[PDB]
């Protein structure tokens, strides 16, 4: 790799990153033929480290787009954009992470379904502190930026659903509403409504796609939004009479009762998904470890609001949680007893929904 | 002439649905139409014999002809209501009183009104057309007149499409026996009387126009009226057909005595009557005239007054029981209708010749001209079919020479001409038998013992003993026999 | 019916064979007045050539212009004995020709040749063109098509057998339809339209008939055969007369009641049209100056059947003598006159039956009518100076300008009339005798210098008279009539300015002479 | 606390939030299934509230769900039972939820609804639904549902075969059962079904898309049966089968003698509908005799009055053949004799018309009389047809007085005439048949018929008056009917004059009063002229007794001689007119004139 680094310093620094990229893409070709699992040296990582003003960086993203969109092979592709992307624990995973930010934003505007398949398969291995980060830039990018960029990322439904999915995951993930900054964007809300009601198995297409040989690591995105969307369903209004317009209001409450029917379809038809991959009752994709923190919040949020002035937003939140409950653990997506449901819920505000539930 | 056959069967009295007015019968309708046409013809053709015979199953002649109209105008409204109708009847009787009367030359247009209904049988029109066309016989057809006819057929029978209905074919046909000439008159309308009225005048117009003409001599000038219209003739049907009519001024070209002309072969005598252009004779009758003078100098100094009417067609102008007029003849059209005139563009004045040909004491005649030819009967011919001519010419030769020496040049022409017929006919046998009987007289001569007549005979004889031979001796035909000295 | 008609040619043929020579046993008696000698009986040439002979005669005597008629005997060679132009188409010319043909020759060669000779001549020579026909043709200039050929041919033979017959038949319908494919495509050559033939046979008397009589038989459109068949001698004229007066539409007349027997003359049928087989007409008493011009609706000339018979020469020698003969037809009716026009014996046609113009309106109740002072006697006399003459001298008038005698006749009948006035009472120069020699001269065309002495001697007496105060006609002091007639004088002079010069010069001494107020 | 409240307890929860939110009600309605998925209120909820939204798929689902697992709720049934009404914009919604449900389920339901249903009627109709919706169920139902219909049909006491039942049997549930190639049956139910399906079309046709067409396919498919184009070609392609079947037959023969019968009997009713639907389709057309020569059969029919002539005739020609073939072979004779008693009741009207004219074609008369009468008795225009065909068989070859009685009798009925047709449409044509005068085929109107009863009558008075002798009414009566059609009376009348000429004692007492032709009224003058046989003429009313109450006087000669030109005059006025006119005032007014006819 001497000899590379040697060479590529005699040319200008976009003209070094191509070649180095090129370099890359022939060496993980053999090592790949040469092997089936090739290991990543720190000899890529610091080429690219040494190699990859406003001008420079966008001929350099274009440079990138399209050599993504000339090679073919995938495991390359995705091997390349990890080692170009993945945290290193220095100092200059704030560039890359900027570097990463525009390459996708320009995906998203130019339509690079390579590149959004690269960013989708990098950010499911990646820790969620990235994968929030990159969220946020992409929906300040495409919703608050430039007015009516959002229309550019409507299209990307046809192009990459998985990355649709990693998406809404990781905006499902970076937006807790345990903030009024946090409330998710009125324009976002549209944006992941229509993804989701235009294609139900829009946000399933990872967990079927993916072949599930070892639970996630911890700190990682989870499989499916699932987990996500119930939250934003049910802690949504809480905040949103936190915050306390009337038609966005009723706007915003129309589209999370939407949200959170096609959410319980979606979790219908996700016992079928386990039933015929014989997953039904032994693989979880909602986790016992998540419902705790949400239920925690719900009850200091219900504490914090009054329930004397804020009793049908409890009454509704709390039949939301229940209905999501119901639907999670008689679909087998929520491995649970009604025992461990009570203990968690004893804590909770008195619903009807919610001791029919609790009683079963 | 003109013969007026009306129908008068059963057939007009037909009533007619004219509107507006009372109902006519086609009866009366003929009677308005001939009244018309007989009041025109008294007054301005007054000079016209006409008669009116009525047919139906048998055909009589109620009046004969006649320049009296007043007749024929009552003889209209006393007709009877015969029935049958028989249309060859009534032609046969036509032809046969206008041969009785009038002859077989001189014109007759016979002016017939049918009814258009024809017949049903027998002696219909129909079955005669149909059958003695083909059959003919002792009953021939008599459509095709015997003499310069006219047969218009008014059919008064509403217009052309009432007789197509059933019979205008035969109509239609009868006229073309008259070899074409004639005019089917058919009333186009609702049978009223206008119609019928501009019928009759077109058949006036037709017919009964008189001809007009203007009538110089030289500059002297005089308006005449040459009665009967002069009738278009033709000078054949292979080198020139169309007809040549007389031209409207007659022109005098020059006078002609009346021994000189003897009897020319004319076509037709006309007279030539002045017309004005008692008021007549109180206005008319004082104006000097032309015709009048040259009626009275050609009576007086009896002669004629040669006209020329078309080019290559003269006539001649002469004058006249005790009444007299200038009636005008017409000669039969060519260069010479007179042959023994001349060719008559080749008649000049007197003037031109060298001396007057007619003489200071009008004693010689320039007329008539001799034949170019000599005829046979005016030369002496020699013919011989019967044995009686060939007998008479051989006694007079055998009689001749008993007279001989006294008529020596008789006998020796009337010897050459009967040897010119000989040899001219071949028949030598006549020669011989003449030799031998000029030898048998010889022997016969009388007591008187002439020496000079037997010298003649035997010279004579030993003569056509020789041309007996055959041989070119005297056998020219020149050769004539020459009496010795 | 027109000029050229199927009788327009008769092509004449004659057998020559040494078998038309023996005589026909019709022995005759031409000794009447000793022993005399045997019967002598004419040759059948010789029989056969007289009947042709008289036919041509009849057929010049009734139709001297517009018929001609060939001549071909058929000999070892074929001779045309005349042509057809009208100054060979003559009697005394055939007879030459005849003379000069000879009798036939008796032992010559008998089998060396037939008739067939004469027929292809004939054919030959009726494809012709006559001089009324090239005349024709010259006239109808671009469209000389409708000038039909048609002729006739007639045969004398002494035929062997029917055999024969249909033989010459085969023959000149063969030889026809040759001259008739020749004659197309040449142009002085006619094309024969229909040419009847006819083909008469002799025979000696007391000999069968070899040959039948055959009706009319048509082999083709172009010929019409009528074979006839008789005997020779009397019967073989009488053939040939029938057949003269058929072919012409001719007519026989019996002139009978004759002053001194009975006569036969032959002429034009359309003579007896009056009477509607020989129609017997009497002589009627002749009448000096009884009337002298008839209505005569046809002129047509006759022929005698016996030109050479007594009574015939009486009848003919009469009627040239001068005077006519008013026949009758059988309570009498005047008929047909004879007359005798310069030598050309005519059957005059009269018309006996009533004349549709009968009684004509008077002369006195006409327009003029009413007037007794016309100038009749003067119009007579202006008739008799203005008669006709012939003239047989065609002249020349300027340059190349042949002046037609009648317009020169018309032309001085418009210059004798500049002034002539109708009546006596409305001229009075005319009336007088002193102008008369001036009035007489003054029309001529060209007045001569004694012309001019006249005029000058006429008006020197008028003027004259005009001193003496002589009492002119009445035709109104003395002085009114004589300005009155001098000022007619003057206006009929002056009409006739522009005749000559002399008539300028007369004037212009009328004038200085004249005495002017 | 029982279930029951808790599950309405949620229905009601789901049911205030339609109107405001209507996917928090379809959540509370899954979360409430999750808890009771047996409980069948809150699925017939999800049911109704999906149905108020128009889905499809959804529908489907939860309709299927609910007939499985609920068959017992009558709100089911009832759902069901519209969804089949509507398959009898909502319309078009509730064939769309039909469509989503599967084969197998719609037919299920469709067989409970049947087998629910009570009304004979309406459970075939969805019988014949279900059949046609799945021709798999053609063998096990198809001759069930057809013979069920039958007896109901039968228990019904349908007096008229006519009726709702047997139009549903014919045109819905033969080509069903008959186009598979399963369901076996016997070779003689074929002949009852084409028997029940010829009673179809005659019953509709003489009184729908094309009967005819359908059910020559049904004999098509009869044929197959029985075994198991044009209509001209047939009948010689059977004709030759005759001439193999008519032949050596040892035990049945069933199959080719009920062919040529039964096949025969159709194809003669499509032309015998065929001929007398262009002839009288209800101006009508009747078949005549000519006789028009008064001066192995073809008609003569005029192109003018029947564009489609041609056709026709052969129709009418092919049909004579197959009735012919009907009856001449005895076997099939009797038979079809048999067949016809069964179903053709009185011939009805088309038969009966058709039959009359094969009649009058073939030859025999006596029977068209007869049928005649029929015609007559089962019955304006329509008179015309009987009396004239009528006339025509009278006259036969040798009768000539009931012809001229049945010609009168339509004389008096006819008189439209005021104006005729006219002065002469298109004189008849100059065709010259080959020695042929032979049958004709007329209108009903008078341009043709008028002509034709006077040739009628001319015919028979022309052999009553032309033989023997005294010229009586019989030779008058010819000369006033030879007025017609000018001149092609001439020579017959020349004739009747020649015989008045021989005899001359003519006397018709109405001469005067008929015969206004100038071309007759001016020959008869003829005779009293020249040498004529005195006609009498006693053509003044009351002068018999006046003649003979009278004594001989001289005065009375003049009177006699006068009357007669005076009175043809009178004629003569007359002339023109309408010739038909007269003529006819003379027939209605000479009625006593058949006394002279029974010569």
């Amino acid at each position: 790799m001497s000899d590379i680094r040697h060479s590529l310093l005699r040319r200008d620094a976009l003209s070094a990153a191509k070649e180095v990229l090129y370099h890359l893409d022939i060496y993980f070709s053999s090592q790949l033929q040469s092997a089936p699992l090739p290991i990543v040296d720190k000899g890529p990582v610091e080429l690219l480290e040494e190699f990859v003003n406003s001008l420079q960086e966008l001929q350099l993203l274009e440079i990138m787009c399209n050599y993504f969109q000339e090679q073919t092979k995938d495991s390359v592709r995705q091997i390349i954009f990890s080692s170009l992307f993945s945290p290193q624990g220095n100092k200059a995973d704030d560039s890359r992470m900027s570097l990463l930010g525009k390459l996708v934003s320009m995906a998203v505007a130019v339509c690079r379904i390579p590149v959004l398949e690269c960013a989708a398969s990098w950010l499911q291995r990646t820790p969620v502190v990235y994968c929030v980060r990159l969220a946020k830039a992409l929906v300040d990018d495409y919703c608050c930026l430039v007015p009516g960029s959002i229309q550019t990322l409507k299209q990307i439904f046809s192009a990459s659903p998985r990355f649709c999915c990693q998406f809404i995951t990781s905006v499902t993930a970076l937006y807790d509403l345990s903030s009024d900054d946090l409330i998710p964007p009125m324009d976002l809300l549209e944006m992941i409504v229509t993804w989701i009601f235009e294609d139900p198995r829009l946000i399933l297409i990872t967990f079927l796609n993916t072949p599930i040989a070892a639970n996630l690591p911890i700190g990682f995105l989870e499989l499916t939004p699932l987990v996500g969307l119930i939250r934003w369903c049910v802690k949504a209004p809480l905040a949103y009479k936190r915050k306390k317009g009337v038609g966005m209001d009723r706007d915003s409450h129309l589209l999370y009762s939407k949200l959170h029917l096609s959410v319980l379809q979606v979790l219908m038809t996700l016992q079928l998904h386990l039933t015929e991959k014989n997953l039904y009752g032994r693989l979880g994709l909602i986790l016992f470890d998540h419902m705790v923190p949400l239920v925690e919040e719900i009850n200091r949020l219900a504490d914090e609001l009054n329930p004397l002035n804020a009793s049908q937003e409890i009454e509704l939140s709390l039949d939301r949680l229940a209905q999501a409950l119901q639907v999670a653990m008689a679909s087998g997506a929520l491995l649970c007893t009604r025992d461990d449901l009570r203990t968690l819920c004893s804590r909770l505000p008195h619903n009807n929904l919610l001791q029919l539930v609790i009683s079963g | 002439p003109t013969v007026v056959v009306m129908d008068v069967s059963l057939s007009m009295t037909r009533p007619v649905s004219i509107e507006g007015s009372e109902e006519y019968q086609r009866k009366h309708l003929a009677a308005h139409g001939l009244t018309m046409l007989f009041e025109h013809m008294a007054t301005n053709y007054k000079l016209e014999f006409t008669a009116l015979v009525v047919f139906s199953s048998l055909w009589e002649l109620m009046v004969p002809f006649t320049r009296d109209y007043n007749t024929l105008q009552e003889a209209l409204s006393n007709m009877d209501d015969y029935d049958k109708t028989c249309l060859e009847s009534a032609l046969v009787g036509v032809c046969n009183i206008v041969q009785q009367e009038w002859g077989g030359a001189i014109p007759c247009q016979v002016v017939l009104v049918t009814d258009g209904c024809l017949g049903i049988g027998r002696g219909s029109l129909r079955h005669s057309l149909a059958t003695q066309n083909q059959r003919s016989e002792s009953n021939r057809f008599p459509l095709p007149f015997p003499f310069p006819s006219k047969l218009y057929i008014m059919c008064m029978a509403n217009l052309e499409e009432l007789q197509s209905t059933d019979s205008l074919e035969c109509l239609e046909r009868l006229i073309d026996l008259n070899n074409g000439e004639g005019q089917i008159f058919t009333i186009d309308g609702p049978l009223c009387l206008k119609n019928v009225q501009s019928m009759f005048g077109k058949l006036i117009d037709l017919a009964y126009t008189p001809f007009h003409a203007v009538l110089k001599c030289g500059h002297l000038t005089a308006d005449v009226q040459v009665f009967p219209r002069p009738e278009p003739f033709v000078v054949d049907e292979e080198i020139d057909p169309i007809p040549k009519v007389i031209n409207t001024d007659l022109e005098i070209v020059g006078f002609i005595d009346i021994a000189d002309i003897s009897s020319p072969p004319v076509l037709s005598r006309h007279l030539v009557l002045p017309i004005a252009l008692n008021s007549a004779n109180q206005i008319a009758g004082k104006i000097p005239n032309f015709c009048v003078l040259l009626h009275g100098s050609l009576k007086v100094e009896g002669m004629v007054a040669i006209v020329q009417l078309g080019p290559e067609w003269h006539g001649m102008l002469y004058s006249q029981k005790k009444k007299s007029n200038l009636m005008m003849s017409l000669f039969e059209p060519g260069p010479e209708p007179l042959p023994w005139l001349g060719k008559m563009a080749q008649l000049g004045p007197i003037s031109d010749a060298k001396e007057n040909p007619y003489g200071e004491d009008d004693n010689k005649s320039p007329f008539p001209l001799q034949p170019k030819n000599k005829r046979s009967y005016a030369q002496n011919v020699t013919v011989w079919i019967k044995p009686s001519g060939l007998q008479t010419d051989v006694q007079k030769i055998l009689r001749n020479a008993r007279k001989l020496p006294e008529k020596t040049q008789t006998f020796y022409k009337e010897l050459n001409r009967l040897r010119k017929a000989a040899l001219a006919f071949g028949f030598l046998d006549l020669l011989k038998g003449v030799a031998d009987m000029l030898e048998r007289e010889c022997t016969l001569l009388p007591e008187t013992a002439h020496p000079d007549a037997a010298f003649q005979l035997t010279h004579a004889a030993q003569q056509l003993k020789l041309a007996s031979t055959g041989t070119s001796e005297y056998a020219a035909y020149d050769q004539n026999i020459t009496p010795l000295h | 019916m027109k000029i050229f008609s199927e009788s327009h040619k008769t092509v004449f043929v004659v057998d020559h064979c040494p078998y038309m020579a023996e005589s026909c046993r019709q022995h005759v008696e031409f000794d009447m007045l000793i022993i005399p000698l045997a019967p002598i009986s004419k040759s059948l040439w010789t029989c056969s050539v007289e009947s042709s002979m008289e036919y041509c005669r009849i057929m010049y005597d009734i139709f001297p212009f517009k018929k001609l008629v060939n001549f071909i005997v058929s000999d070892s060679g074929a001779h045309v004995l005349n042509s057809w132009t009208q100054e060979d188409q003559n009697l005394q010319e055939l007879m030459a020709a005849l003379a000069a043909v000879g009798p036939p020759n008796p032992r010559a060669d008998p089998e060396c040749c037939s008739i067939l000779h004469g027929l292809v001549a004939a054919v030959e020579t009726l494809c012709k063109i006559t001089e009324y026909q090239h005349e024709a043709r010259t006239l109808l200039m671009e469209n000389a098509e409708r000038v039909g050929n048609r002729g006739r041919i007639i045969c004398i033979t002494n035929a062997k057998s029917d055999s024969h017959v249909r033989m010459l038949e085969d023959c000149v319908q063969e030889t026809i339809h040759e001259h008739n494919k020749l004659a197309a495509n040449s142009d002085h050559l006619m094309q024969i339209q229909k040419c009847e033939l006819v083909l008469i046979h002799t025979y000696p008397v007391g000999e069968d008939s070899l040959v039948s009589d055959r009706s009319k038989k048509e082999l083709s459109p172009v010929l019409t055969s009528e074979v006839h068949s008789v005997r020779a001698g009397r019967h073989l004229a009488t053939k040939l007369n029938i057949l003269v007066q058929q072919h012409f539409d001719l007519a026989s007349t019996t002139i009978t009641n004759i002053p001194m027997y009975d006569v036969e003359l032959l002429h034009h049928k359309d003579a007896h049209v009056d009477f509607l087989e020989t129609i017997t007409l009497k002589w009627c008493t002749p009448r000096t100056n009884n009337i002298e011009l008839h209505y005569c609706t046809g002129a047509y000339r006759i022929s005698p059947v016996d030109v050479n018979s007594r009574p015939s020469s009486c009848l003919t020698n009469f009627l040239l003598n001068g005077r006519s003969v008013l026949l009758e037809q059988p309570s009498k009716v005047i008929s047909h006159m004879l007359s005798s026009h310069g030598g050309e014996i005519f059957l005059h046609v009269l018309s006996s039956s009533r004349s549709i113009l009968e009684d004509p309106p008077s002369i006195s109740e006409g327009c003029g009518g009413r007037v007794t002072d016309y100038r009749i006697t003067d119009f007579g006399e202006f008739m008799r100076e203005n008669r006709l003459t012939p003239f047989l001298d065609p002249r020349y008038k300027i340059d190349g300008s042949l002046e037609v005698p009648l317009e020169r006749a018309k032309d001085q009948l418009e210059k004798h009339t500049r002034y002539w006035p109708m009546i006596i009472s409305q001229t009075t120069i005319f009336n007088m005798q002193a102008v008369v020699p001036l009035a007489s001269v003054i029309v001529k065309e060209s007045l001569t210098e004694e012309d001019v002495l006249n005029c000058q001697k006429t008006i020197y007496n008028l003027v004259d008279m005009e001193r003496k105060n002589d009492p002119l006609p009445i035709s109104p002091k003395r002085d009114e009539q004589y300005r009155i007639m001098w000022n007619e004088l003057e206006t009929l002079v002056r009409a006739h300015i522009n005749n000559s010069e002399k008539h300028q010069r007369v004037l212009e001494c009328l004038m200085a002479c004249r005495s002017k107020p | 606390m029982s279930a029951q409240g808790d599950c309405e307890f949620l229905v009601q929860r789901a049911r205030e939030l339609v109107p405001q939110d209507l996917w928090a009600a379809k959540a509370w309605l899954i979360t409430a299934r999750s808890l009771y998925p047996a409980d069948f209120n809150i699925q017939y909820e999800m049911y109704t509230i999906e149905r108020n939204a128009e889905r499809t798929a959804t529908a489907g689902r939860l309709l299927y769900d609910m007939f499985v697992n609920f068959p017992d709720q009558p709100v089911v049934w009832r759902e069901i039972s519209i969804i089949t009404s509507a398959l009898r914009k909502q319309t078009q919604f509730l064939r769309s939820l039909f469509e989503t449900l599967p084969g197998r389920v719609q037919c299920e339901m469709l067989l409970k609804v049947t087998e629910q249903c009570f009304n004979t009627l309406e459970r075939s109709e969805m019988l014949l639904l279900l059949l046609r919706r799945f021709p798999e169920t053609v063998v096990q139902h198809g001759v069930g549902l057809g013979e069920a219909l039958l007896e109901a049909e039968t228990i019904e006491e349908q007096e008229s075969p006519v009726n709702c039942f047997r139009k549903l049997f014919v045109c819905d549930v033969l080509p069903l059962i008959i186009n598979n190639h399963d369901v076996r049956l016997p070779a003689n139910l074929l002949y009852k079904y084409l028997n029940k399906a010829a009673e179809f079309y005659i019953n509709y046709v003489t009184r729908i898309v094309d009967p005819w067409e359908r059910l020559f396919k049904i004999l098509n498919v009869v044929g197959m049966r029985c075994e198991w184009r044009s209509y001209g070609d047939i009948l010689h392609r059977m004709k030759d089968l005759c001439r193999y079947m008519n032949n050596f037959d040892s035990e049945a023969h069933a199959k080719y003698k009920n062919q040529v019968v039964y096949s025969t009997m159709l194809v003669f009713f499509k032309n015998a509908f065929q001929y007398v639907n262009s002839i009288q389709p209800s101006v009508p057309l009747v078949l005549l005799e000519d006789v028009s020569n008064v001066y192995n059969r073809h008609i003569v029919v005029n192109k003018a009055e029947l564009a489609n002539s041609t056709e026709v005739l052969e129709s009418f020609k092919l049909a004579r053949e197959s009735w012919e073939l009907l009856y001449s072979l005895e076997f099939l004779d009797k038979e079809f004799t048999r067949i016809c008693l069964a179903w053709k009741t009185d011939t009805w009207l088309w038969l009966r018309i058709f039959l009359t004219d094969m009649i009058i074609y073939q030859g025999q008369y006596k029977k068209a009389i007869a049928s005649l009468h029929h015609l007559a008795a089962l019955q304006t225009l329509e008179h015309q047809r009987a009396l004239i065909q009528l006339a025509t068989c009278h006259f036969a070859l040798g009768e000539y007085r009931m012809t001229c009685e049945k010609v009168l009798d339509l004389m008096c009925y006819m008189v439209l005439p005021i104006q005729d047709g006219g002065k002469s449409q298109e004189e008849p044509s100059k065709v010259k048949p080959k020695f042929r005068s032979d049958l004709k085929l007329l209108p009903c109107t008078s341009k043709a018929i008028m002509p034709y009863c006077l040739h009628l009558m001319l015919a028979c008075f022309k052999l009553r008056a032309f033989t023997d002798n005294r010229d009586d009414m019989a030779l008058g009566h010819v000369i006033v009917l030879l007025q017609q059609e000018w001149p092609r009376g001439e020579n017959l009348f020349l004739k009747a004059v020649n015989k008045i000429c021989q005899q001359g004692n003519f006397q018709y007492e109405n001469f005067f009063n008929y015969v206004t032709n100038i071309d007759m009224l001016e020959e008869f003058a003829y005779l009293r002229t020249q040498e004529g046989g005195k006609i009498h003429l006693e053509l003044l009313p009351n002068q018999g007794m006046l003649i003979k109450h009278h004594t001989v006087t001289r005065g009375i000669t003049k009177g006699v001689k006068e009357d007669f030109r005076l009175a043809m005059e009178r004629q003569v006025s007359r002339c023109g007119e309408n010739l038909m006119v007269v003529l006819h005032r003379f027939c209605i007014n000479e009625k006593i004139l058949l006394l002279q006819t029974l010569t």
